[PDB]
């Protein structure tokens, strides 16, 4: 029953997040 | 000495300023300058 680290800390590349962002911000 | 004071007038009737100020007024309220809208925006480029 050694734990293992879970999922590390993610990315989430600038663009995907400035492309969800933009997105939002225009059905706003 | 009217001659001096005749060319004077002329020369300072040359030399008017409020015609630019009424200008800058004018394109000023034309261009209607504002800041209000969003926080900032967020806009597509392709970057070369």
């Amino acid at each position: 029953r050694k734990l293992v680290h879970d999922k590390e800390l993610a990315a989430e590349d600038e663009q995907v997040f400035l492309m969800k962002q933009q997105s939002l911000l225009a059905k706003q | 000495g009217q001659k001096l004071k005749q060319d004077g007038d002329s020369f300072r009737m040359k030399l008017n300023t409020q015609e630019i100020f009424d200008d800058w007024a004018r394109k000023v309220q034309q261009r209607n300058l504002g800041v209000s809208g969003r926080i900032f925006t967020i806009e597509s480029t392709r970057v070369r």
